This record gives structure tokens, sequence and C-alpha cells, in this order.
């Protein structure tokens, strides 16, 4: 039973925050690869961010900054602390284990950011 | 950062061809590239890793190869479900930049 | 007497670097400007004292330690730096007194179809202490499982090896790497 649940995703304001999350199972958060990638319209599929086991936490150049990649070791339970969000990040933020720091193995099913100003 | 190029951005084959599906680099990756499959409404499901290793329940009909900057994908008999679009991305050098993804399509009559 | 730094600097075969070489240096006297002028290292940068300057300083011990790392890499080897060689397989302190020389091994540490020996440590539980060395090939543990030692889905062999060639690129190509740390016997 291999899942990765993300919830969090939804409409915030342009200038806002947010608090992403990917729940596991059957791997646990703390001790494997795991990466944030986006999926933009319009543009291509792209990688946002990566943790080590234990690790580190390293960002791509257009979110270096503004975003954070905190999990949680009580649950498995991977975070992105996203803030100062500009409407250029409109895009399906999906969780992924990797193998290494090499390639997503297996990928959540994905949770989509809207941001712009609307109700 | 190495800018992949799918090659044929959209390729609409019969119900068996064995479609082959292409991306090159802007920079050298050794056998530095993975395949990944979207299908519509799904996570991108990993094909191949390093260029020729079949991961896990992917079967044989998926036979990509290529090395250093020539990279090629081989879907040997082609369902119906097959119709994705498919993406490489380096591994390489930091950031992992994907392809523009190549969208096949299967016909019907 | 002269300190030997000529079988670290010239041997002919480093290890790999999640198990790092280390030779003790004591009761010499040691040339750096040798080191220094010789101009076939592509990374010498010092660290707490300056080269130049250094040929004047007393220790009482020296720590040589030697790997080999893929060229992209050498900016890991530094105090203060993230990665999966500086922290699984070669840690520095931020208070390091020492220095590091890396120079390319293209031409004899790669082979046509790969030199496969050197490995790295990719999977490991927790970051490293500095100067700490690991061995332990116990099969990860990726997910909830006994893995009990055999291999599979989320049980993985936490060794990836080296792929060094002769074509690929220069980021891409072993450069071997010496590292040196200062701690009174081993003087100039």
């Amino acid at each position: 039973e291999v899942q990765l649940v993300e919830s969090g995703g939804g409409l915030i304001q342009p200038g806002g925050s947010l608090r992403l999350s990917c729940a596991a199972s059957e791997f646990i958060v703390s001790r494997n690869y795991m990466s944030w990638v986006r999926q933009a319209p319009g543009t291509g599929l792209e990688w946002v961010s990566v943790i080590y086991p234990g690790g580190s936490t390293f960002y791509a150049d257009s979110v270096k900054g503004r975003f954070t990649i905190s999990r949680d070791n009580s649950k498995n339970t991977l975070y992105l602390q996203m803030d100062s969000l500009r409407v250029e990040d409109t895009a399906v933020y999906y969780c992924a284990r990797d193998y290494g720091d090499f390639y997503f193995d297996y990928w959540g099913q994905g949770t989509l950011v809207t941001v712009s100003s609307a109700s | 950062e190495i800018v992949m190029t799918q090659s044929p951005v959209s390729l609409s084959v019969s119900p068996g061809e064995r479609a082959t599906l292409s991306c090159r680099a802007s920079q050298g990756v050794a056998s530095n590239l993975a395949w990944y499959q979207q299908k519509a409404g799904q996570a991108p499901r990993l094909l191949i890793y390093g260029a020729s290793t079949r991961a896990t329940g992917i079967p044989a009909r998926f036979s990509g190869s290529g090395s250093g900057t020539e990279f090629t994908l081989t879907i040997s008999t082609l369902q119906s479900e097959d119709s994705a679009v498919y993406y490489c991305q380096q591994y390489n050098d930091r950031p992992r930049t994907f392809g523009q993804g190549t969208k096949l399509e299967i016909k019907r009559t | 007497n002269l300190c030997p730094f000529g079988e670290v600097f010239n041997a002919t075969r480093f290890a790999s670097v999640y198990a790092w070489n280390r030779k003790r240096i004591s009761n010499c006297v040691a040339d750096y400007s040798v080191l220094y002028n010789s101009a076939s290292f592509s990374t010498f940068k010092c660290y707490g004292v300056s080269p130049t300057k250094l040929n004047d300083l007393c220790f009482t011990n020296v720590y040589a330690d030697s790997f080999v790392i893929r060229g992209d890499e050498v900016r890991q080897i530094a105090p203060g730096q993230t990665g999966k060689i500086a922290d699984y397989n070669y840690k520095l302190p931020d208070d390091f007194t020492g220095c590091v020389i890396a120079w390319n091994s293209n031409n004899l540490d790669s082979k046509v179809g790969g030199n496969y020996n050197y490995r790295y440590r990719l999977f490991r539980k927790s970051n490293l202490k500095p100067f700490e060395r690991d061995i332990s090939t116990e099969i990860y543990q990726a997910g909830s499982k006994p893995c009990n030692g055999v291999e599979g889905f989320n049980c993985y062999f936490p060794l990836q090896s080296y792929g060094f060639q002769p074509t690929n690129g220069v980021g891409y190509q072993p450069y071997r790497v010496v590292v040196l740390s200062f701690e009174a016997t081993v003087c100039g």
C-alpha cells in the first residue's frame, strides 16, 4: 500500500501563505529523499524543492527564499511552507519520493494552487 | 541549466507501429536521463531511469535508449492506454529540468 | 627527514569518498610550497591560514585525508556545506583549520566504459559528524518493513557507484581530493 496523499492546496491571496502537506504511507518521509514538483499549464513540469534524509533543503532559483520545505517526524507528513506567493505559482503541486536526489520514483496525486484576485 | 527539447512535439500513431520519441540536451548527461508518462488527470508515472532501465511494473514494451546528449524512447505495441504525455528529465546538474513533453495519441476509425 | 607527501599525493589507487583514507603525519619536517607551486592542482584554497605563510608554522600532528569525488562537488569539501558528500561521506567542521587540495584525475581514475570502483554513500539515516567514517553496507530502510539484508522495493543498497568516463564533461570527471588538517612535532 504505497500512497502519497496531498492536502492544503487551494485558493490563497497573491502575497499570502500556504502550508501544504503530503501524508505518506509505507515509507517514512523522514528517511527518504522527498521532493516537490509543480506542473504549471502553458509552461513545463518544473521541479521546486527537495529534502534529504534528515539532511538538507535545496530549492529552485524561481522559488528560493520564498519557499520552505519542512517535514514533520511524528507522523509521515512532508510540508511545503509557501510564503510571499506570486501569480506565476499557479500550478499543480506534487509531492514525490525520490531515489537518491535523482528521479521522482513515485508521485502523489497532486494538489492545485491558484494565486489570483478572486473569491 | 539543461534545456530538453522533445522534438516530435505531437505524434499520432496507429495502434501498433513501434512509436519512437526523442529528446536532446543542451549539455551532456552521461546515461543520466529519466522518462515519465503522464496520463490524463494523473500524476506522471516513472517509466525509465538511467535512460535504459524499466523500473517496476513497466513492461518490456517501453524500450528507452540513448546516452550523452541524444536520447530515445521506444513504445513497442501501442495499446489505447498509452495515449499520454511523455516527459524526460536530466539527473546530472541541479536543478533537475524536465522536457516539454511529447503528446502521443493513438488512432482509431 | 621530509614528511611523506609523496605517496599521499601520488598514490596509485586512492580510496572512495565514503571510505575516505586517512594518514597521520607526525615527527617530520613538512614543505608546503612544493605543494603550492606545483600547479598540477585545480583546487587549492586554504581556510584558517594562508598557503604562503603556513610553511613557517608548526603543529603537533597533521591528518592527510584522501579520496576521489566527481569534479562537480569539490565545492562541497568546505566548512559549512551540504550535499550527499558533505553530509553522508565526508563532513568538515565549521571551525576548520587545515586545507583542501583537489586535482583532476581523468587520465588515471576514468577508463573507457566506466571505472565503477569509486562509490559514495547515497542513503544514510542522518548527517555525518565532522571527520566521521561510515563503512556499513547494511541494507537501507527506505520504508517500514523488515528488509532482512535483501534488497527490493524500499530496501536499497546505500552505496551509489560513481560512473567515470573519458568522454563526459570536466565536472563529471574523477577529481582526487586530499584534505589536510592541522591540530609540537610537525614543523616546517
